[PDB]
Parts: structure tokens; C-alpha cells; sequence
């Protein structure tokens, strides 16, 4: 088997990114989670619908 | 980015050739379907009214 | 060779944004020089390819590949034609030997005015003017071990 | 312009850089190029050779070829023909030194064809002689500057020649004496980004040098023109006009 | 009584592990990466530099 | 006659709204007189210098607020 | 073209052969 | 009885008179196309009249 | 191609024709031009390789008295009986160095 | 055999051949060259006692 790629992109305005530290959140720390969030969910999209 | 493999177990053979000493466990379509070591079952159950 | 089947890659210096492409020119080939403006003014401007009879203006560049000795940019120093009767590339050479060894076109490199060179490529609002590039291209060859044997 | 996607396999599976190879070759490109300009500006700026008044008067014109008995002298055999090489050779770089009133030729560059007809044969002052190339590098893998004559030329290889020839030059001890400056300004800043939209790297390499003409090197002339004059190399000035470069092809080896 | 086979000596086989006997490789091994020389400069000798 | 250098201008053609143009120029402009005032930005062009003008309609020394008149039109915007 | 070996004995009686008015060599 | 295994290969860039390979995938052992006085390495002369 | 002299017989090297022994005559001169036969072709391998100029020659017990009957440095015109190299195959097929080379 | 000069006599070696002397000249070119028809030889008495 070959392996292949599965790839996001996001992006946050610094005007954002400036929002949510004032916010409560952290900035450059949530997105990363965001990513992170969305592709080991959307490799059960895969996997779960590899299977089927 | 994110790489990775997601291959068909081994002794899955496509019907195509039935026999092939090189097997792509990618490629679903001659895949898929042919499997020994996972069973499918769906359900049909009435609806959920919305 | 430790297991059967054994592999040896290469890796060739292609250049040109496709590393993998028909009629691709090499890099560093012991065979044919460097092109002499391809960093150069020839990422700049596109010299028109030297063919049978292409009336050579006084001072204008010409491309031309060898097939043996490189690629060159030969500059015209005065005009001449290149003899229609030269088609294959075999002959054509022999033909431009012909006009180079007389000193009529002969052969430069030279740089990129900054000006072209500092915007390049989408800077200050320009447009249409792409770097030149080099990729590298890696490719293999297989070999098998066959057997041999004797008996008593 | 490498993809993101081929530095990780290539550092999987064939341990090199990626990125550190492309810088291999970009920053060896340039190099290699403005080292194939200076040269192409010495032989493109370089007087012909064995002409006025250096012509055997029935010669070619230009060329010298082993294989016309008003060349070699009437040399016969090997060890004769070769060595009526080496006074070609001598009577040019005698003759730089009429034309730019420096010295005499002090170096030549010159076809691996040739270097081997320079490295063959003896260059002292004894009878005939022939044998192995020995006293010169005729490879250009380890370097191209192959050995001195006779204590007086520097022989460098061109290792990209079309047809075939060597062309005497000249190098005073000064670095302002030449007969062509290779100026450099920056070399090969190297620059880094990332295509924003698809995450994926280029790099790029700039360099500024730039070159010049010696004043004087026309040696024709007795006045410039408009007393502000470019330097840089051009077809009027520099075009085949150099006194400090002279070129002769050789041929019938 | 069992084959161990050869590869076809096609090119295309070898390298995927192909083999008309019991067995297919992983692949060729490997010999290890010819590249090709960075060829030589002539220095600047020849020519006045004047940085 | 500019007597120094030249500096060529190509703007390129592209479509500014639908069905309209922001016309692609090509212009010559005495160096002395382009380095003195020159508007270009964002025109989408490419430049170079040359001894001789490279281009057909030519800005000598002399014209100034009539190539400043110009190099401001590089944008106008026609059907 | 061919390759035979003469000495210049051979090209002595040439020479002589041509210059007392003969008619080949 | 002896047994041997060796198998002979061409060196990639051998031929150096192609910018690129066909096929980029290629069977190093010689074979009339590839092989057949293609290298660069070894330069034949047959010597006559000794 | 390249290591031709214009006039020769393209991929042999007969020493009774004088434009591939350049002009040579008896054996001193004659053998002398195969010894820069060998040379230019040991260049031409340094110019399509690009790794270095020939390191080594196989040939035949023919040649290899040319080779051994010659002075093999730059010398005039020298013959004489089979001198540096082992010219037989018995004690070794190895048989000397070509000036070191 | 394998000792011969394409066009020499085949069993004498006889100095007045411009083959056999290798076109020597003289006696000092000459009778060099039959010191190379003895080497030639005893080396072909290498090639056939082994």
C-alpha cells in the first residue's frame, strides 16, 4: 500500500488571534487543538467508512 | 498534514484476479466488498420524525 | 549484495520547474556545460532557438543545444543564415561549428539587470516574469542475480 | 520549489537532506555558471589568434592543425609535430605583449584535447619526444588547472569546448591588471519562504557581480569615446578586441 | 516439492517483488544512491577580480 | 533623444470588472525622467532598462506632465 | 588510400628517373 | 555440487550521453539496448597490424 | 567522435597508416602513438564519466609488449626486448603500470 | 598464427620486409625489431604450455 496524505488549513486574523488571548482562550495554542481535533475525527470519517 | 497507509488486511483478494502475488490493500474499489476478516450487517429500522 | 533483486538509484540535477519531464536538460552533465545565462539573462528574457536559416540580426542572442559539448548562447557578430540544408540535428551542428569557428556567432553569458532581477516574480506589482528553477529527479535501476552451478 | 511532501520521504527513505540537496544545487548552479561566464567572456573577448603578424605566412589563418606541413614546420612523426606546438603557443604569448604592453602571455586555457598534446611532450629544449601524459592533469575531475609550461604559462582546462583550441592569455600580479575584471558585489544570499496557500517551500538563491573591461584593452585606440564609458562588456568594445586575450583553435588531433 | 522462482527479469517485476515461484520479496534491496559530480571551477585566476 | 538609458514599461491587459479592461501598455521613458517621477505599482508589469527605446511610444526628456499624465492612465479603465 | 613502405632509394631512382626525362615513377 | 548467485549491473549514468532515463525504473543488467558498448567507463580499440 | 584523428578509421588503431601513428615511422615513434592513443581515450572516459580519466587498461598479450617494448615516459625514440610488464599469463594477468597511471 | 604481422611471411621473419622490421630504418630500427619478434614468441609459448 501507498501512503497518502490528508492535509487542512485554517488561519486566524491577528485581529482574531488577539481576541480570543483576551477572551479566555489561547490563541496560537487552540488552533493547534483545532486541527488536531478535526483530522483525528476525520480519519474516523475514514476508517469508520474503510471499513463499511 | 497528516500521512498514512489504510490498507485492506492480507489474504483480501479483489475479484479481478483472484490470485496476484502483488496485492494494493488501498484501491477500495477492487477492494471492497472482499474481505475475510470484517462482516457487515446494515439495519432497516423505521424513520425518525423530525 | 546481501538479498536478490538488488537496486541502485540515480539522481539526476534536471532543472527547468519540471524535474520529470520530456526533454529536461540535465544539470551537472560531464557531457554538456552549464547553459551560460540561465540564472542569468535568460531567466529575463527568452532567447529564440537557432534553427535552419534563421537569419542571424547583428547582435541578437540565439540559443543552441550541441549534442556533444553543451549548451550554448551564441550572439551574432555579423548576419548570416544558417543554411536551410542543415535539418537534422546532426547536421545542424556541423553547420553552426561551421559559422562559430568563424567568429561570425559566437557564444556569451552574462547577468540579469536588477532591475528586472529585483522584481521578479510578483514583486512591486510585475507580473509574468517567473524565476528560473532546478529540481532533482532520483530515478533507479533493478538488477537480479542469476544462479550458476557444477556437479561431480 | 521542492514540495513539503518530498522532504519527508526523502529523509525516510534515502537519508538525504532535501532541501540541503536543492541548496546543493542552486548554490552550485550559480557558481558554476558565472565561472562558465568568465570564460565565455575570455573566449568570446579574445583577439584571434595566429593572425597578422603571428601567421607562418601560408597557414591557415587561425587554426592550427598537426596536419599541414607549413604549421608543425615540416615536423615528422610525434615528438616533432608536438612541440611545433609549443612554439604557437610561445609566439602569441609574445605577441600579448605587444598588444597590451603589460607582459608576456602569463596563462593560457585551453580543450582536454590539447592539454594532452601540451602534457605529452616535452617542453624544455631537447630533440623529440613523446610518451604518457605526465606532467599535467588532463582529467578535469580533481581540478581543472593542469600543471605550468615551462615554469611560465598555467594551463587550464576548458572542460566544456566545442570544437577545440587554447587561448593565451594574460594576468599581471596587480588584480587591477587583467584584460577583464570579474567583480563580485553579494554572493548567493540565500533566501527561504513557503507557498501561503498551499503550505508548500521554495527557495531561491540571488547573487550580484557584475564585470568589467580593462581600459586600455581595445589597445587599437588611442582615445576613448565620451570620456564616461561603460565598462561593462558589450559587442563594440569587448567583442573579440581584447589585446590581453588571444585565441587559436586547434585542430587534427 | 516447492519453487522458489525468479523474477521475470522485467524491470517492472523486480522492483515490485513479483516472482513466478513461492515467495515475492519485499523489493530490491537496495545498492545505495549513484550521484552525478559537481563539476570544477577554474578559479578566477585567469581574470582580475577586485571584489 | 534620452542620451542616457531607457526604461521600458509593458503593462499587461487584465479584466477589471465584468466586461470591462484596464488597458496593457507598452511605453519607453527616458531614464532620467522616469527616475525623477514614476507612479508604477501594482500595474502588473515588467521593466527594463536599455540604451535605445524598446517600445514604439517613447517619453524623452522633455515631456514630464506629459508622461505623468501617463503613468497615472496605466490604470484607466475602458469597456 | 594505402600504405607502402619505400626507402628513399626507390625515391633517389624517382627523382633521378624524372629529372634525366623519363616517363613513370 | 556448488552453487553461486552474483548478478551483474550497469552503473546508472554509464551511458551519459542521455539527459534522462527511460522509464525511471530500469533494469541494470546488460542487455543489448542498454548495455552494448554504451558505457562510458570502458573505451575498446581494436589494434591492428601487430 | 572526439578521440579521432580526422583522418583514421574510427575504433581501430592500425599501426600502418600514418595518420593514426601521426606520421610515425620504425617502432619507437610507432609504439609512442599508441601510448597517446591510450591517452586521449583515458581523457574522453574523464569528459563523458565525470568521475576521472582512465585508471586501467585490459588488453591483449599483443599489445602488452607494446606496451613493454616502449619508453613509456617522454622520451625520443626507444625500443628494445620486452622490459616493465609481465608479459605472460602465468604468474599474474596483472601486469605493471602505465607511468603510474 | 597468433605471432604473425597481418602481412608478413608466415614462418620466416626476414629484414627486408617493411612489415617484419616494422618500416625500421636502417640497422638500429631494424635489428630491434627482431628483439620483438623473439618477445612476441616466447610470450606465445606462455599462452600455449600454460
Amino acid at each position: 500500500t501507498a501512503v497518502k496524505s490528508r492535509k487542512l488549513k485554517t488561519g486566524i486574523t491577528v485581529e482574531l488571534a488577539q481576541d480570543l488571548e483576551a477572551n479566555g482562550f489561547d490563541a496560537p495554542n487552540f488552533l493547534e487543538d483545532l486541527l488536531a481535533t478535526e483530522m483525528a475525527d476525520e480519519i474516523n470519517k475514514d476508517i469508520l467508512q474503510s471499513l463499511i | 498534514l497528516v500521512r498514512y497507509a489504510l490498507s485492506a488486511n492480507p489474504y483480501t483478494v479483489a475479484k479481478d484476479e483472484k490470485e496476484a502475488r502483488i496485492i494494493d490493500g488501498g484501491d477500495m474499489d477492487k477492494m471492497a466488498g472482499r474481505s475475510d476478516l470484517s462482516v457487515l450487517l446494515g439495519v432497516k429500522l423505521p424513520k425518525i420524525i423530525i | 549484495m546481501n538479498s536478490p533483486t538488488g537496486q541502485v538509484f540515480a539522481l539526476r540535477a534536471v532543472y527547468g520547474k519540471d524535474p520529470v519531464a520530456a526533454g529536461a536538460k540535465e544539470a551537472f552533465h560531464p557531457m554538456y556545460g552549464p547553459d551560460a545565462m540561465f540564472s542569468g539573462q535568460g531567466a529575463a528574457k527568452k532567447f529564440p532557438a537557432l534553427a535552419a536559416s534563421t537569419q542571424t540580426t547583428v547582435g541578437d542572442i540565439y540559443t543552441h543545444f550541441f549534442q556533444e559539448t553543451g549548451t550554448v548562447y551564441l550572439q551574432a557578430s555579423v548576419q548570416v543564415t544558417i543554411d536551410a540544408g542543415a535539418t537534422d540535428a546532426a547536421k545542424l551542428d556541423a553547420e553552426i561549428k561551421k559559422q562559430m569557428e568563424a567568429g561570425a556567432l559566437v557564444e556569451i553569458a552574462e547577468g540579469m539587470a536588477t532591475s528586472i532581477a529585483e522584481l521578479q516574480e510578483g514583486f512591486n506589482g510585475s507580473t509574468d516574469n517567473p524565476w528560473n528553477e532546478m529540481g532533482f529527479r532520483i530515478d533507479k535501476q533493478v538488477i537480479e542475480a542469476k544462479s550458476r552451478q557444477l556437479k561431480a | 520549489a521542492y514540495s513539503i511532501e518530498l522532504t519527508q520521504d526523502l529523509r525516510a527513505v534515502h537519508g538525504m537532506d532535501a532541501d540541503a540537496e536543492l541548496s546543493g544545487i542552486l548554490a552550485t548552479e550559480i557558481m558554476l555558471e558565472i565561472n562558465r561566464e568568465v570564460v565565455d567572456w575570455i573566449n568570446y573577448s579574445a583577439q584571434v589568434g595566429k593572425s597578422g603578424m603571428t601567421l607562418t605566412p601560408g597557414s591557415k589563418a587561425g587554426v592550427f592543425d598537426f596536419q599541414d606541413p607549413i604549421d608543425i614546420r615540416g615536423a615528422r612523426w610525434a615528438g616533432e609535430s608536438f612541440k611545433a606546438l609549443l612554439f604557437q603557443i610561445d609566439k602569441e604569448a609574445v605577441e600579448i605583449a605587444r598588444q597590451t604592453g603589460r607582459g608576456e602571455g602569463n596563462f593560457i586555457i585551453a580543450s582536454r584535447n590539447v592539454v594532452n598534446v601540451l602534457a605529452s611532450v616535452d617542453t624544455g629544449i631537447s630533440y623529440a619526444a613523446q610518451g604518457l601524459a605526465t606532467g599535467f592533469s588532463t582529467d578535469t575531475t580533481k581540478s581543472v588547472f593542469a600543471g605550468v609550461l615551462g615554469g611560465k604559462y598555467r594551463v587550464y582546462i576548458d572542460q566544456y569546448a566545442k570544437q577545440d583550441y587554447f587561448t593565451v592569455g594574460y594576468k599581471g600580479p596587480n588584480e587591477m591588471d587583467a584584460g577583464i575584471y570579474y567583480a563580485p558585489y553579494v554572493a548567493l544570499t540565500p533566501l527561504r519562504g513557503s507557498d501561503p496557500k498551499n503550505f508548500q517551500p521554495v527557495m531561491g538563491f540571488k547573487t550580484r557581480y557584475g564585470i568589467g573591461i580593462n581600459p586600455f584593452a581595445e589597445s587599437a585606440a588611442q582615445a576613448p569615446a565620451s570620456r564616461i564609458q561603460s565598462g561593462m562588456p558589450s559587442i563594440l568594445n569587448s567583442l573579440g578586441k581584447n589585446a590581453y586575450f588571444r585565441r587559436v583553435y586547434v585542430k587534427g588531433i | 516439492a516447492e519453487i522458489g522462482g525468479d523474477h521475470g527479469y522485467n524491470a517492472t517485476n523486480i522492483a515490485a517483488g513479483q516472482t513466478s515461484g513461492a515467495v515475492t520479496q519485499i523489493g530490491p534491496a537496495v545498492m545505495g544512491m549513484v550521484r552525478r559530480a559537481i563539476p570544477n571551477l577554474i578559479a578566477f585566476d585567469i581574470c582580475g577580480v577586485q571584489p | 533623444a534620452s542620451a542616457r538609458g531607457y526604461v521600458n514599461i509593458k503593462t499587461f491587459e487584465q479584466k477589471l470588472d465584468g466586461n470591462k479592461k484596464i488597458e496593457g501598455k507598452e511605453v519607453s521613458v527616458a531614464f532620467p525622467l522616469y527616475s525623477d517621477v514614476h507612479k508604477i505599482s501594482g500595474a502588473h508589469y515588467q521593466t527594463f532598462p536599455s540604451e535605445k527605446a524598446a517600445y514604439s511610444t517613447v517619453y524623452e526628456e522633455n515631456q514630464r506632465t506629459e508622461w505623468i499624465a501617463a503613468n497615472e492612465d496605466l490604470w484607466k479603465v475602458t469597456g | 588510400s594505402a600504405y607502402i613502405w619505400c626507402g628513399w632509394w626507390v625515391m633517389d631512382e624517382i627523382q633521378k628517373m624524372t629529372e634525366e626525362g623519363k616517363d613513370w615513377k
